[PDB]
């Protein structure tokens, strides 16, 4: 429950997987509406620890424009640099991606973006013990979600080809 | 030694031009202007007469106008000619030579 | 002297590739990347022409193209050649040759 | 006596040797279960002081792989070289160890560790007057122990072959 | 110059095994690890060809293999050979040859 | 060059011992320890062969064993022959010989 604002009561369901964060550079937005970046068949890069370099996004983004479709980043930062060379990439011709941060403050996260990655199929990238860098990516290391939505303030992956028969190990692992 | 346009280096110095700044990758993405440094690969254009140490004779560059060569991080005089960037660099200094 | 793939190492500089990472262990364990440092041996790919120091003939180097070295561990210049990082020391500071 | 949470009294018998510490990575747990490492017939590697490199804790596992049996590691902490190096055999081909810091807070850890020791029969390496090391470890310097329990707050070791005879002897040290 | 175990030293260098590690004391006492430090007797094993920089012809190594000399304080480098330390000195900075 | 017991040093080398510890004066009264630090008296025991530094032949050590020099106040490494302290210096280092 919450403080409402209207004058009635207001039954309000958040369904698929949305975090409370929005996306970084104000130049992802190709929806002509409501400021709102809006994917349809979109890869996704989940990464642990801050992207800082070009040389770690390079390949991601190389895979992404190889096979044509949309990407999102979501990872512990984008640094100013990879920042950069997205922009640039995103302002001019028009390689369709975008970048959030991660959900939580630290642990949680290091779980949270494990889900999301089973949720949609792929690897989180910097791993304590996994051994997984960004340099060597491959396209079914990617995720993949059906529809993205990345307004200023909350990102929401709705469709995750995330391989269920898995995801319900999942749910039983956190249930336990 | 050989000269360039109005300029010739002393005793040892080479003027060689920087390779292209390497804007976009190989496979199909874009790369930005902070980023890529300054590029190691080069093309000689000038070449000093001969070596001031060597003994009674001047022992000439071993590096001949015209070639590409693997240039080191820090070693480099900046010179501007035409309005074009070049590097005097010492010919000891010249990692390898891109022979092919 | 002899030269590589489009390249050849000026008067002193030989050029080696490091040996392989060591992954696993000896007998039946499996190692991390941050650990196991850089692999002291190498193997000998390039080698310059002369040294340059040497009075009127140039003292061709000593470790012939082909052969195992112990390198040191400080000294070195990384270049990259067909996407694969190969080092450049001087002759003078390569340790051992892995003769057998 | 301790606050109950519960409406009656409950009578709970600790039994074995049980310390109030538990796992230090969550990717030891192979139970599939409610958050349990559960090892059968396991070694045992007591480390007075820190376990930091890959070098000195690579022996003690390559005795384990060699003969085939879990290992738990009792340590003052596992340093992230070494836990990077266990976590990794670990999520991959699947040597069986687990990892726990020490009982005890100063000189009691330092007496605990090597009750711990003799109980399940071994030696605590990193001594301060015995100069024993962990580079040069043997089959017979492991403790054995029937059945290991680490869940995330503590450790049981419940069937140590530690050679009565001695853990009398002890005992007999301790009343005194 | 003669080598050692698939080992060959460079111009220079010459690959020790230091002595024992004294243990216990000579009456009757028995010492710990971490005192007593490295030992400085050592025993020459490997010896490179000849030294670099004699004009025209090398200047051969004066210790010869079989040798025990007092080793120098800092300089040298570690080795590995067959899982056992072995140190590479340069020639000039061996102290002493215990000859008897 | 000449050796000493079961030693012998290297190319400039010179082994030395220090003279007497000074304890008393010279009229009547006697001194502490801590205070009249090291002899610079010394005399020479050990020779090494010649310098290796001279081109062609080696150039033999000027001070000859079983004279009295004064030694420098820094330089010089210490070895222990037969539970005795005895000091290398370099034949160069040694400032003055007691001829008398």
């Amino acid at each position: 429950v919450k403080d409402g604002k209207t004058l009635n009561d207001e039954l309000e369901i958040i369904e698929g997987m949305k975090f409370d964060r929005g996306y970084i550079s104000p130049y992802f937005i190709n929806t002509s509406k409501g400021q709102k970046c809006e994917f349809q068949d979109a890869y996704v890069l989940l990464s642990e620890k801050k992207i800082s370099s070009i040389q770690s996004i390079v390949p991601a983004l190389e895979i992404a424009n190889a096979h044509r479709k949309p990407l999102v980043i979501i990872a512990e930062d984008v640094d100013g640099e990879a920042l950069s060379t997205l922009v640039l990439n995103r302002l001019k011709v028009g390689l369709q991606v975008v970048a959030v941060k991660a959900p939580g403050f630290g642990d949680n996260r290091k779980n949270q973006l494990k889900d999301m990655a089973i949720a949609t199929g792929g690897a989180v990238f910097g791993e304590e013990g996994l051994t997984l860098n960004l340099e060597d990516v491959q396209p079914h290391d990617l995720g993949k979600v059906g529809e993205v939505i990345v307004t200023k303030d909350d990102a929401m992956l709705l469709k995750g080809k995330g391989d269920k028969a898995q995801i319900e190990k999942r749910i039983q692992e956190i249930i336990e | 030694g050989q000269a360039f346009r109005k300029f010739l280096p002393l005793f040892d110095r080479v003027l060689v031009e920087r390779s292209a700044a390497e804007t976009v990758t190989k496979g199909g993405i874009m790369l930005p202007e902070k980023s890529q440094g300054k590029v190691l690969q080069a093309t000689v254009v000038a070449v000093g007469s001969g070596s001031k140490g060597k003994g009674g004779e001047i022992q000439p560059v071993s590096v001949k106008v015209g070639d590409k060569v693997l240039l080191p991080e820090y070693g480099g005089t900046k010179v501007v000619l035409d309005d074009k960037d070049y590097f005097l660099f010492r010919d000891g200094d010249i990692l390898g030579k891109y022979v092919d």
